[PDB]
């Protein structure tokens, strides 16, 4: 069976400027079958309050997700997403990076 | 403007015990209204955009209604779709549906959509024309013979080209002020120094609706491609949409390099220079 | 508004 790996872009709703509130957002898309495993972390550690939004596919088939929490940026503090999906053998971590 | 209408809906089956997941989501172009999961409590058609809220109960009732029959067609079909390829009853697989309606600039019916897939692979489409299908293999085959056979094109066409276009043009004119505004993206462009030979131009577009968006980027008037990184338009949360493109280049030469953008939001492409 | 009929595979 097909079984298409997760492409995911870790980043902020808004451009991100310490000490004003924003939302960090992990966008899981272009994986098949479509249960996934998604985290946001904060120095390494798993944030509880995360959502998504509803499962939905594009053009090709191949499902997107979109993980979202409430964040303060800071200087010091690492922010990251957590993907494990059945075609990674270990969970993937994308650390979000400001500039992109 | 041009719109769309489209519904999305998910059908993962799991094997061990009860029925399978269904996800069932609406938009009017990029804009997601509705919402329908087998594992939430309501057990009820949702409203996710507000516009879609002035409907009463009628609407909420028959949207309940005919999502749970949708379901239910979904369920019947996994096992369908077991028994024409032979599989086993121990594996999980999903069946996934798409339809609806594009209308043009007019907002009368331009194109219509009805297609499937199983396990992430084209199953049967509906061809352009809402008259015929295309069956992908012999078990899409039974289907497309069953389906010819019970006039089933017909009775999704009318929809598809009546209804489907009836209902977006409402449903444009009950969220007028969020489907029909265009939001240009708000543009910048950022500089990262690799090296003391290198530098990173990134040129931003930010907070753009709807998602369809052109980056290009450009070095002394002429379209470059390479050592060029562009990345997917991706959703900011708020129903606004972002991209970026970035560019290698030689450190000192960035004034040769500019950035070009269009969007539906943007009467005439926009440029940005370092 | 979805379609009130459906058809099985």
């Amino acid at each position: 069976m097909i079984q298409r790996t997760p492409k995911i872009q870790v980043y902020s709703r808004h451009p991100a400027e310490n000490g004003k509130s924003n939302f960090l957002n992990c966008y899981v898309s272009g994986f098949h079958p479509s249960d996934i495993e998604v985290d946001l972390l904060k120095n390494g550690e798993r944030i509880e309050k995360v959502e998504h939004s509803d499962l939905s596919f594009s053009k090709d088939w191949s499902f997107y997700l979109l993980y979202y929490t409430e964040f303060t940026p800071t200087e010091k503090d690492e922010y990251a997403c957590r993907v494990n999906h059945v075609t990674l053998s270990q969970p993937k971590i994308v650390k979000w990076d400001r500039d992109m | 403007g041009s719109h769309s209408m489209r519904y999305f809906f998910t059908s993962v089956s799991r094997p061990g015990r009860g029925e399978p997941r269904f996800i069932a989501v609406g938009y009017v172009d990029d804009t997601q209204f509705v919402r329908f999961d087998s594992d939430a409590a309501s057990q009820r058609m949702e409203p996710r955009a507000p516009w879609i809220e002035q409907e009463g109960p009628e609407y909420w009732d028959g949207e309940t209604r005919k999502v749970k029959a949708h379901s239910q067609t979904h369920r019947v079909d996994l096992g369908t779709l077991r028994g024409y390829y032979n599989q086993s009853e121990a594996g999980s697989h999903t069946v996934q549906r798409m339809y609806g309606c594009d209308v043009g600039s007019d907002w009368r019916f331009l194109r219509g959509y009805h297609q499937y897939a199983y396990d992430g692979k084209d199953y049967i489409a509906l061809k352009e024309d809402l008259r015929s299908w295309t069956a992908a293999d012999m078990a899409a085959q039974t289907t497309k013979h069953k389906w010819e056979a019970a006039h089933v094109a017909e009775q999704l066409r009318a929809y598809l080209e009546g209804t489907c276009v009836e209902w977006l043009r409402r449903y444009l004119e009950n969220g007028k002020e969020t489907l029909q505004r265009t939001d240009a993206p708000k543009t910048h462009m950022t500089h990262h120094a690799v090296s003391d030979h290198e530098a990173t131009l990134r040129c931003w577009a930010l907070s753009f609706y709807p998602a369809e968006i052109t980056l290009t980027w450009q070095r002394d008037g002429e379209d470059q491609t390479q050592d060029t990184e562009l990345v997917e338009t991706r959703p900011a949360g708020d129903g606004t949409f972002q991209k970026w493109a970035a560019v290698v280049v030689p450190s000192g030469q960035e004034q040769r390099y500019t950035c070009h953008v269009q969007h539906e939001g943007l009467p005439k492409p926009l440029t940005l220079r370092w | 508004y979805l379609q009130p009929r459906t058809f099985l595979l």
